[PDB]
């Protein structure tokens, strides 16, 4: 992941993709795609939400209402809508910084729980893999993937070929 | 052997804003500023009235045009711009504030006010509010003396508001062509309309003239106004050039009021409607119209606003 | 052997919103809307006056229920529902300008203008203004002929500000109730009341005619006023329907005015004031009153917004 | 903490939880504690200000101002609301998510101290907690509490036991 | 052997706000809210009229003062403390709303209405405005009997606009310093004017009285207005104190007028001006003048609001 | 870094600092330097942004307007300062807390590159230092600043040295 994503991965937003010995695999993680989608859902539920608040008219573009009392209505107008403008533009970009950086959050998270679900069984290439020093056959990487992973049967394997 | 992990990506991602970038590629984004409108005034399940011809005060004064709207009812009231308060040519002091009071009263309701008259005529008429013949304002009377220059007499009247909410109360002070058409209407010398109640002391006096042609007329009528508390009694002392008011009215319930130029259409439902049309949207802004009334989104400058409803697109390489 | 690291937890915390759930559990939390009320006016330290039964306005005419608000001072001034500005029936022309000016003023001040009349009457009373006897307003001087139907000499009086700050000149036109009682009074003929300063130039008539019954007059009184610059002359041209001043008022200092129900309180002290208390808080928004006056907390729509004080609640499983 | 927080952590918001020989024993970190209120007291502080701006009436409630403008005042009246209703909602959202995330990374602090703490002599064993391949008796828990635990004198121990 | 990572530092950081503290020192920061004004009026590259002693509305009726701006022409127009309107005494009704026109009107452009008299005089004038003689204003004419106390024929004169934008029309009315005075210029007795057009009805009549000495005179004009539609005329009824107008004014095209008292600079280019210079600045936000007007930043309360652009200052221990 | 800035660094905003055998040396990191002055000049463009509304005059200053349009006027204006006021105090906070963050965020970044860039080759002090067990010459330094340096070379020595 460090430079590069997957476009490959059509049937979620995170998951594992390892090669051992039957070939290459990819395969979608639930759980994370779940909670960064739940997360996203929430921000567009709390920024749809419906005003209540009525307005009525207070000018009439038919026949022009009086001068002095119109130039105010239009001041007063133009000054709410700066406000709304800012808060607009302000509140998007606030929110998509906030977005991008809960999905690296999340992202960061899945790593790190499969660097200590693997122990001292594996090393960090620096790309987001796990060198793992250990025959490691697709039972074992759908284990990693199902978060069952025991780093105990491989321990004595594993550190002796690192 | 190795295990790797990431993200997806797509070779067709959307350009958004943030905090420290201008146009950063995310996997999916959607708009929250509205710019779609339907043409229409969506009144689904609404009391609508289209005053169409009728101006929104003409309804309390009865034109012609205003025969069919002399007690409407209504939770969506549509001003259109061919609409027209008066058929003789005339005005209304505070027009914009009674018909701000208009827009949300829900409909009116006439009722009359038992103004008997004694030693005058009360069905003046004219060819401008034509009804079948020269007729005059459906809710209003035309008081002058009984033959020609004759002497009006100082007459006063007066109605007690006997129900629980405000009665609107108009009346109308009529500037002739001239101090001869003045005589000719209501005699000689100089006429005073004076108005009282619980909390209104204001007075009027004709001013006879010259003026333009509007309607085919060069005379104009001054056409006032005032709310009535409850218990509460007005008084009218005059002595001519007075326009009197035959009914009060009484505001039904609670509406808005709109103007605009397109269609009514009962099969969609809208709350945030403007000149235009209305603005069916979810999205907290808009970008269509910033008189917009009812309950609209927010209006704001931008056209267009992507919020990123996906992780950062890094293309795969 | 083995170290662990953790957090804390409670069985009870209590549930906030965020940007990304509505209704997560954090362990503790704060209320950022009032809603919590004192139901008096906390005067505690404040110069206050109550004015009671009588109007704000008033204070600068002087009907009876006034006469102890002539030349109040205060920080802080009360409205009371039963105030009333007038007794002999009347109203002001621009009062809630006034009113806004009277507010804010710290009190009024008033000094006699020297206003001396040759041959006319000056003690004109009435039994609405009672004060022992039939009275009338104690800054005012109501002005008529000297017998009955006799006629009023055309006068015109002046008065030069000597001072540093602009000078509040209140005068009255009387309307009678008819133009026999207007005779009566001034005697025949049309009226007029011109008036001019350095920056102002209207003029009244008077509009006799019959109204209803408030206080048991049928005649009314139009105020006016204006504000006078340093140095400027004011200049009343009458001949009679004319409610002379006899002092001026001049703005003390600075004040606050608000309107309520409630009883004075000198026992708790508070900046934020509405109809039904005063607003002791230092949360930033209050869910009270949108029309609250003073150093008060923003107004908003909704009851309670929590504010997370704490770290989220994790149950023990 | 993984997925579990400790009621019975009621002297502190974080603290050490361990077992060795001499039983199990529980005590709370005070810096990272005092870190996070001192945070949390400063938004309290920047939330509770004074406003020292002093508005007066500008309609009346007795006697009811003229129709027109009375009509301009609760229009703009309605603005300035809607206006400072999404100024607090979302005021009060985006402090909340702050709140929690900086715990959060509190936590993650503390966690992260201990563990370059210990070096090589222990593990992670994935919820929290710090596997020492070592005898660490009570002084040797309190030596990792008040941050004076040398490594060098287990080392030899612990990478020998691993 | 040992490599170690580490970021920068410096013993002079700035210190600066955030959520959580107040006061944490950073290493670079810059201003957000500008305090620093050029007291000049920056008008380079903009058509710029200083109106100096001749009072906006002047422009329009033109007094000696304004006789170099009967039909200017402008993109920034500048009012002068010292100007003035009027040169004899007098004010206009809906002053304000006039001058809010005409700063944005870019400039006027006048045209004869083509009024001729019958059997009046036509060259009313006065000492107030000289113009080598006694003069009057350059637009108007003084419209009184032919000798004295001379009756004033009942005059009817209508004017079209015959263009595409609105004729701003300006009449006047005569307030005399007597009923006497007002014989001996228009005759005896009650004189009026009305004025009619297609959305205007308004009338008016003279006040005679005694008024104080503003420019030498006790008399008063008042100045009255009305915008005319395209294909509309005004229709002008009068009898005597009338105050005609000669030419109308026409909008040129837009613009934006500020008042100031700081002299101009065609040297520095700005947009947001006040009364005291011009912000000229890029700051999102200012504390300068609240009423500052143009493409101003946001005025704020705070004098001071530093942005952090470095990290966090950790000294070098 | 733990607890204290590097003074001397007047070059760059974060770089590496050794020493081995040859001496002390110290050198500017360029590419996390350069995205956080990305960033942060992100920030400056989006807030110094010119607002085109143009806003006119509605009271007068020579010739006071009348009382009451006059109270609601100022009325309004005093609100929408508020507004501003509280907008602008607010924006500048959030800005900084999000900008101190991103700036600790990317120290995190390069010591966590480093880190994965030496594999089991060294050990972390505690205080952003790289414990190396092997030689480590210039060469050696500057393959680890220009993110060249290759971990199997040093493998059995480094591994056999601790
Ligand atoms: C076309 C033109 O310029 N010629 C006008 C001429 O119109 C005008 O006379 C008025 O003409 C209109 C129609 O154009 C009406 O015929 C007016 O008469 C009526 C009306 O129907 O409005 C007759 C009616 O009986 C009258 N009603 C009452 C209650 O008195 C009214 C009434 O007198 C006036 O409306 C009140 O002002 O008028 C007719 O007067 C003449 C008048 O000088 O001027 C020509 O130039
Ligand atoms: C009860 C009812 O409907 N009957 C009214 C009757 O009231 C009214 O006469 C007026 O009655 C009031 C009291 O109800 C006063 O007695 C009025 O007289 C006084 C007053 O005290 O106000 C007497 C006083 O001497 C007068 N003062 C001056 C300076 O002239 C004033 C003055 O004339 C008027 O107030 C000015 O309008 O009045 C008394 O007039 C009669 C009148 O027609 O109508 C019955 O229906
Ligand atoms: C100085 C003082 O207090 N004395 C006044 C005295 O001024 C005033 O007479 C007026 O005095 C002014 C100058 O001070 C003018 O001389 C007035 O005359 C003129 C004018 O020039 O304005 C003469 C001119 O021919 C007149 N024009 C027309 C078209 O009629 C006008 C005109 O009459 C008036 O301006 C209209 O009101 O006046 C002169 O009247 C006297 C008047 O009573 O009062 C002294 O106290
Ligand atoms: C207020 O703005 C509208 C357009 O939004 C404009 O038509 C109207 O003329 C303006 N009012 C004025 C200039 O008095
Ligand atoms: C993008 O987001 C919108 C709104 O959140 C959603 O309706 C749409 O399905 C999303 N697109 C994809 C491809 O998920
Ligand atoms: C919760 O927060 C409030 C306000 O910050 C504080 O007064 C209270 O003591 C806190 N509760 C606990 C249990 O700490
Ligand atoms: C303005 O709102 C108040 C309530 O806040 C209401 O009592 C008043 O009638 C309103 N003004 C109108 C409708 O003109
Ligand atoms: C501090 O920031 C300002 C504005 O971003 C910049 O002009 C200035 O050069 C910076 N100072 C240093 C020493 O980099
Ligand atoms: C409005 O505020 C200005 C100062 O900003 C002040 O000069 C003016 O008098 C105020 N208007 C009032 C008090 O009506």
């Amino acid at each position: 992941f460090i430079e590069n994503g997957w476009e490959g991965l059509i049937d979620g937003w995170y998951g594992f993709r390892h090669q051992n010995a039957q070939g290459e695999g990819t395969a979608a993680d639930y759980k994370s795609t779940q909670s960064a989608i739940d997360q996203i859902t929430g921000k567009l539920n709390r920024l749809i939400e419906k005003t209540n608040q009525q307005f009525e008219l207070i000018d009439n573009e038919f026949n022009e209402v009086e001068k002095q009392i119109g130039n105010v209505i239009n001041w007063t107008r133009d000054s709410i809508t700066e406000v709304w403008s800012y808060n607009a533009e302000l509140l998007v970009a606030m929110e998509n910084q906030h977005t991008i950086d809960l999905a690296d959050s999340e992202m960061d998270k899945l790593y790190e729980r499969v660097k200590r679900q693997l122990r001292e069984n594996a090393e960090e290439d620096g790309t987001g893999c796990f060198e793992i020093f250990h025959k490691c056959d697709d039972d074992c990487m759908a284990s990693i993937r199902n978060n069952t992973y025991d780093h105990s049967k491989y321990r004595e394997e594993a550190m002796q070929n690192r | 052997d190795k295990i790797c992990l990431g993200h997806h990506a797509v070779s067709n991602g959307t350009k958004v804003n943030t905090l420290t970038e201008r146009g950063v590629e995310v996997v999916n984004a959607t708009e929250t500023v509205e710019r779609t409108n339907i043409p229409r005034i969506c009144s689904k399940g609404k009391r609508t009235v289209d005053l169409g011809q009728c101006g929104l005060l003409g309804t309390i004064t009865g034109p012609p045009q205003c025969d069919q709207f002399l007690e409407f009812s209504a939770d969506l009231i549509i001003e259109r711009r061919e609409g027209s308060d008066v058929c003789y040519p005339g005005k209304f002091v505070n027009e914009e504030a009674l018909r701000q009071i208009l827009r949300e009263s829900g409909g009116i309701d006439k009722e009359a006010m038992g103004f008997t008259y004694s030693g005058i005529r009360t069905n003046g008429a004219t060819s401008s509010c034509r009804r079948s013949g020269s007729s005059f304002y459906a809710e209003m009377k035309w008081l002058l003396s009984n033959t020609d220059n004759a002497a009006f007499p100082q007459m006063t009247k007066s109605y007690k508001n006997t129900r629980k909410s405000p009665a609107l109360i108009v009346w109308g002070i009529h500037h002739s062509v001239s101090t001869a058409e003045q005589t000719k209407l209501y005699g000689s010398g100089n006429k005073l309309v004076t108005v009282g109640s619980s909390n209104y002391q204001q007075s009027f006096v004709p001013s006879p003239g010259a003026r333009t042609q509007v309607n085919g007329q060069s005379g104009r009528i001054d056409f006032h106004w005032l709310m009535l508390n409850p218990n509460d009694t007005v008084t009218f002392s005059f002595n001519g050039a007075f326009i009197a008011p035959d009914r009060a009215s009484f505001l039904r319930g609670k509406s808005m009021g709109i103007q605009s130029g397109v269609q009514v259409d009962a099969n969609c439902e809208g709350d945030c409607y403007h000149s235009g049309g209305t603005i069916i949207s979810n999205l907290p802004f808009q970008n269509i119209d910033s008189r917009a009334v009812g309950k609209c989104p927010r209006y704001v400058k931008q056209r267009s606003l992507l919020l990123a409803t996906g992780m950062k697109n890094v293309p795969e390489i």
